[PDB]
RNA sequence: CGUGGAGGUCAGUGACGAAGCCUAGACCGUAAGGUCGGGUCGAACGGCCUCUAGUGCAGAUCUUGGUGGUAGUAGCAAAUAUUCAAAUGAGAACUUUGAAGACUGAAGUGGGGAAAGGUUCCACGUCAACAGCAGUUGGACGUGGGUUAGUCGAUCCUAAGAGAUGGGGAAGCUCCGUUUCAAAGGCCUGAUUUUAUGCAGGCCACCAUCGAAAGGGAAUCCGGUUAAGAUUCCGGAACCUGG
RNA sequence: GUCGAAUUUGGGUAUAGGGGCGAAAGACUAAUCGAACCAUCUAGUAGCUGGUUCCUGCCGAAGUUUCCCUCAGGAUAGCAG
RNA sequence: AUAUUGGCGAGAGACCGAUAGCGAACAAGUACAGUGAUGGAAAGAUGAAAAGAACUUUGAAAAGAGAGUGAAAAAGUACGU
RNA sequence: UUGACCUCAAAUCAGGUAGGAGUACCCGCUGAACUUAAGCAUAUCAAUAAGCGGAGGAAAAGAAACCAACCGGGAUUGC
RNA sequence: AAACUUUCAACAACGGAUCUCUUGGUUCUCGCAUCGAUGAAGAACGCAGCGAAAUGCGAUACGUAAUGUGAAUUGCAGAAUUCCGUGAAUCAUCGAAUCUUUGAACGCACAUUGCGCCCCUUGGUAUUCCAGGGGGCAUGCCUGUUUGAGCGUCAUUU
């Protein structure tokens, strides 16, 4: 909130053959006399500062988010929608797979990834693994260096 | 002036040892980054202010 | 009264900030008796005033003090409340009773601006509370 | 306006009375018990000139009736009167020039 | 004459050096520092002045001895020594 | 300033009031915190129940006089009618007005 | 001659030099050095030499 | 090299005491040499054991008080604790528990009872 | 159409060369633009579906920074003035020495100080920058040396004045006041020679303190000495204060 | 011009911003004076001046009515999308 | 149960990315200005590793030309592009 | 003559205690104007900034000289 | 026809944009309560074999003691026994100390490294003078102690 005006800067108004923008005083600095508190000036403060009281959280109709689920729910029984989403099912036998609750129960990820690979995601499991790409900006150091794809999602 | 109290001259001991350029052993360091003395005085330059 | 320190009485403002003679001090005559007598024995807790004359000019109170750092008073647990450091200049804050009397702490419907506190209930009504999910 | 030029005087900055020359108040002496029944006898040391006031000063010498000492006192001159002159200042002094009945 | 001559005539300082802050701020004639306050028991220091309070505030010093409280607080103030385990 | 057809508003910004924005990014903070309380204190009166029980009242201002609501405490006379003191009473979790 | 501490007076030069190195000293002749440390000019009786001692404590 | 604070802490007062004196002996002299000599680094080890004989000094005879006041109270400030001022003078154990006979009785007969609701 | 970031996807491109930059080389689009080839380069980056914004510049006597024409131009002209030879150096109108000619002309361009400066003092080495030409020279640069007091000053006294205490105001920060409506102290003589000092006594009434390197004031002169210190060092000869 | 005095001047000291100081000019009060400098209130307000950043497509004005301490501005009807 | 632009200790972000983000990513409230209150900068990147150019030659010297190190001197402490 | 009591003093008397810093939040005092009102003085900004006094880990308030008018509720605080 | 001017390209300059980074900033959330007369925050001046600053420290001075780990520090020099160990280290931890001159700052002052009083002790043939070492001397207020003052006032005697 004091960025960019932490200065006491006052305008030298006209007659000294200058724009009337609010300069630093004194002198003896080398930032005495430079441009001060606009949003064009180097080292001012920018147009509309952020403020923490921007809308960052969204409500939605609690019928209304259900009814996306249901959709969402729906749409993962057709095989050329998750296809068409890159989910490699097409050895698939069927959809939805239905697989046994003996899966509910196993402790290690060894033997988990073995039933995984044993009904058919073997190929989308290798999809992952392969995808592990550097991402493309800015955001590799704000800790989101890396990105894949999605897998399946075990219920 | 010539007849001066005891911190003025204090000060100006201690400025006298200040107006030194860098040992050159400094530069040689690991992760140096300090090239030259950016502190230093001139009696004909810039006044103490004392 | 109290009057208003200003050189000549020019105020420089508006009008109703030009009363310079009849304004009134909003703290009580008890009250600047047990501050005065508080700086003197900093060392001891006010614990209550009371009125015992007054003249034209002045008007006479008696302040009771009691010593945090006696040992009659550390013990004898009645008493030894006083010793806290939360109680560290109670005429200064107005802790005092004449303290709540000036400062309005009191219950009731007449009390509304001033029942928890002044300041306290004019932020309080005075803040933008916004949620998450903005309402 | 501005503040004019009297009222800067109560202030008393640069306008208090120049005092570093001057001999001292010029006072009567103390009226304690013998100027009220009696008198006492003086001598006129000396008159001198005080800067700042077109009178002269005189000085006189009484005694401490309750100590042995010189007590000093300024008098203004009355005109007449001279070096070595005898004051007498008391009740029963005679009406002569210098006198303090 | 109020440029160049004028500038001529000035050897006679206003301020010296401070006992309490050492900022050559020490008034001669006025016996008082118009940095710090002194002789007066408090500090100087205002609201208004924002960047003043910052330049001479706790921790722009060395902080001999309240760069240890917190950790003394942190062992709960424990008295004595470590017993050789 | 005025212009065309709209109604009339009321907004009370006239003051510094971007010094007083309180918004509320603790909401899921706060709200493990006051869970995290629940848990700790339950441990610390590991058999009580955390709570005092409260009576059943009547509500005033007959908007609400239509309804029962749970009240502050048990009437020292209801409690002598139950069978024990109130002193006594306090001490078992039962809340005495 | 000695750099001598910025606190020692003449008094307590003279007496460390006599119970230092043994020997009687005439009178001490002190200056602060523009550096900002203090030198003593310490000058012995005649029956002793400051050249016999110079050596003797290991400066020549 | 240098002295040790293990070996120092059996020796007694006037032990430690000429042990000292002559470490300052031997720093005057690494002094004399080192305005011959183009570098000296000797001279702080016998620097670092003199600073190590006072220090050992000191705590025998700061022990040695703490044994003649102890057992009573007004002991020396700078022997007693430092914790903080706010502590210091913030109430003992004793005096915060302090119970008036009302609130006892109180206390004895109408406690807090470790009930339960199940059954 | 284009830019920063975000969720998904192309199991996309890439140290066998990503991004960026340059390219009167090529192609597509009316256009905002997109693609390719070549060079340079070194580590990340794109196509498509959506989400988000501190998202597109020719201007604002806009801000910060850099750069021109003017332009090798205006100019480097007050204070009478320089000349010859040798030495040194790679280099001499400017440094050193010698010779000659001049000036300040004792209310000086001489010899000292106060204020201010702070090491500029002196020496050795030395010319990248500074000395608006130049420079072997320098108040420049690097490295060291140098300031010695009973008698000179401060310190002490008071001046104009400043300012605690006793008090009295002021919500308070603080203000008034300097002897005021105050119970405001130590100096000499001595005495028991358990013994230190309370007692044997007498005296005393002002009254914090700060405030002058030109006011007042205890007392030092001569000769010699250093690269640079001297009424201070050395030699000799004196004086004051306290005991 | 004056040049032995209502002279010139050093140091110390006092007088502070609606205040000082002025043999008086609104002069001087640190190159600042018909109210100094500094920081903050303060991103003070401005019906007034200047500027306001990509392409293409379609449509396309007004300087007129009434009211306004209104006349360099607004509301209102009209014209346009 | 409530507040918390300070202190101490932690975890994070559809935030900024060296003219940005705090004034300050660096010997930053530092250099510097002002009598003073106060004002207040600029300034990040050789290379994996100095392996930071031995040696010859021209020059009084700075440096040049070779030679050499390096993946690259179209990376030479005036250093990524 | 002696001993009290009351009030008032002194001591480098024996133990303590206050002052300063920080001050985001807290309890008080004191207190504007810019600004809006298309001018402006009441009003507004604002019982705000600046200034002063005093705390803590929270502070304050807090167990009715309360709210109510109902079939009454029942300390304080916060949403 | 050259020179010169303008345009373009290549190479080289000037300058430091663009790209790619980042031990920094900003915002949110969580936890805790810990400055000082037992002398704080702040200041001045010093301290290293070779340092101007930053960081650290105080004449025990880039620090002493204690504990843990267990073989370094590093630009150069130096030291080696500190290497199967009460033991290296510009390590961590930190409970014992040191802690200059100051600062609320406290013997009085302070544009001065100025001026005192008291106790113990040492020297100068010294209870009085000078010097060395050690220890003290602020104000307000509280509890208590001792010594007092006031025909304020109570009993008993000449
Ligand atoms: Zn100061």
């Amino acid at each position: 909130e004091k960025a960019g005006h932490q200065t006491s800067a006052e305008s030298w108004g006209t007659g000294r053959a200058v724009a009337r923008i609010p300069r630093v005083g004194g002198g003896g600095t080398g930032r005495s006399g430079q441009g001060a508190f606009g949003n064009m000036c180097r080292g001012g403060r920018m147009f509309a500062p952020t403020k923490t009281w921007r809308k960052w959280n969204v409500k939605v109709n609690h019928n209304e988010k259900r009814y996306a689920t249901a959709s969402a729910i729906a749409a993962t029984a057709v095989a050329s929608l998750v296809l068409a989403r890159g989910h490699r099912v097409e050895k698939i036998p069927e959809i939805p797979l239905v697989v046994s609750t003996d899966l509910e129960s196993i402790q290690k990820t060894k033997e988990a990834v073995a039933a995984l690979k044993a009904v058919g995601a073997h190929s989308d499991l290798l999809k992952v693994l392969k995808s592990k790409k550097l991402r493309a900006g800015k955001g590799k150091y704000r800790n989101r260096r890396w990105t894949q794809r999605r897998g399946p999602l075990v219920v | 002036a010539a007849q001066k109290s005891f911190r003025i001259k204090q000060k100006m001991a201690k400025a006298k040892k200040q107006n030194r350029p860098l040992p050159q052993w400094i530069r040689l360091r690991t992760n140096n980054t300090i090239r030259y003395n950016a502190k230093r005085r001139n009696w004909r330059r810039t006044k103490m202010n004392i | 009264n109290r009057k208003r320190p200003v050189p000549k009485g020019a105020t420089y403002g508006k009008p109703t900030n030009q009363g310079v003679n009849e304004l009134k001090y909003q703290r009580s005559l008890r009250a600047t008796a047990e501050e005065r007598v508080g700086r003197r024995a900093a060392n001891l807790r006010v614990l209550n005033s009371y009125w015992v004359n007054q003249d034209s000019t002045y008007k006479y109170f008696e302040v009771i003090l009691v010593d945090p750092q006696h040992k009659a008073i550390r013990r004898d647990a009645r008493y030894n409340w006083i010793c806290d450091p939360v109680h560290k200049h109670r005429e200064a804050r107005g802790l005092t009773a004449t303290g709540k009397k000036s400062r309005g702490i009191n219950k009731g419907h007449k009390f509304n601006n001033t029942k928890a506190g002044r300041r306290k209930t004019w932020k309080r009504q005075n803040t933008l509370s916004l949620w998450r999910y903005r309402k | 306006g501005r503040v004019i030029r009297n009222q800067r005087k109560g202030a008393g900055s640069i306008f208090t009375s120049h005092t570093r020359l001057r001999q001292g108040a010029a006072k009567l002496r103390t009226l304690d018990y013998a100027e009220r029944h009696g008198y006492i006898r003086g001598i006129v040391k000396q008159i001198v000139h005080d800067s700042g006031r077109g009178a002269p000063l005189a000085k006189v010498v009484f005694r401490d009736p309750y100590k042995y000492r010189l007590r000093e006192e300024i008098f203004i001159a009355n005109e007449g009167v001279h070096t070595g002159q005898f004051i007498y200042a008391g009740k029963k002094a005679s009406l002569n020039v210098g006198n303090v009945l | 004459g109020k440029g160049t001559p004028s500038f001529g005539k000035r050897h006679n300082k206003s301020h010296t050096l401070c006992n309490r802050c050492g900022r050559r701020s020490f008034h001669v004639q006025k016996k008082t520092c118009s940095s710090c306050g002194y002789p007066a028991a408090k500090t100087r220091s205002y609201n208004w002045g924002a960047k003043a309070k910052r330049r001479h505030t706790t921790g722009t010093g060395r902080m001999r001895y309240l760069k240890h409280v917190s950790r003394r607080f942190k062992n709960g103030f424990q008295t004595g020594s470590a017993s050789k385990a | 300033a005025i212009s065309k057809n709209l109604p009339i508003l009321k907004n009370h910004f006239r003051k510094h009031w971007q010094e007083r924005v309180k918004v509320h990014f603790d909401q899921a903070g706060k709200k493990v915190s006051r869970r995290n309380a629940r848990a700790t204190r339950a441990a610390k009166i590991a058999p009580r129940p955390l709570d005092l029980l409260r009576p059943v009242v009547r509500a005033p201002t007959v908007k609400y006089n239509r309804k029962v609501r749970a009240g502050r405490g048990f009437t020292l006379a209801e409690v002598k009618a139950a069978g024990l003191t109130a002193a006594y009473a306090r001490t078992i979790g039962i809340a005495v007005d | 001659v000695f750099q001598v501490s910025m606190k020692a007076n003449k008094y307590q030069i003279k007496k460390a030099v006599k119970e230092l190195y043994e020997v009687d000293v005439l009178k001490v002749n002190t200056l602060v050095r523009p550096n900002g440390t203090k030198k003593a000019y310490v000058r012995l009786t005649a029956d002793y030499d400051a050249l016999d001692i110079a050596n003797r404590i290991g400066y020549i | 090299a240098g002295v040790k604070a293990y070996e120092l802490r059996t020796k007694s007062k006037e032990q430690l005491a000429s042990q000292l004196v002559d470490l300052k002996k031997e720093l005057a002299e690494l002094k004399v040499q080192k305005l011959s000599r183009p570098s000296l680094p000797k001279i702080k080890t016998v620097r670092k054991s003199i600073a190590c004989v006072l220090t050992v000094i000191n705590e025998q005879q700061r022990e040695a008080v703490r044994q003649l006041y102890k057992g009573k109270k007004y002991q020396p400030k700078d022997l007693r604790a430092k914790k903080t001022r706010a502590l210091r003078r913030a109430l003992t154990k004793f005096e915060a528990s302090q119970v008036t006979e009302k609130q006892r009785k109180k206390q004895i007969a109408f406690p807090q009872r470790k009930y339960a609701i199940k059954a």
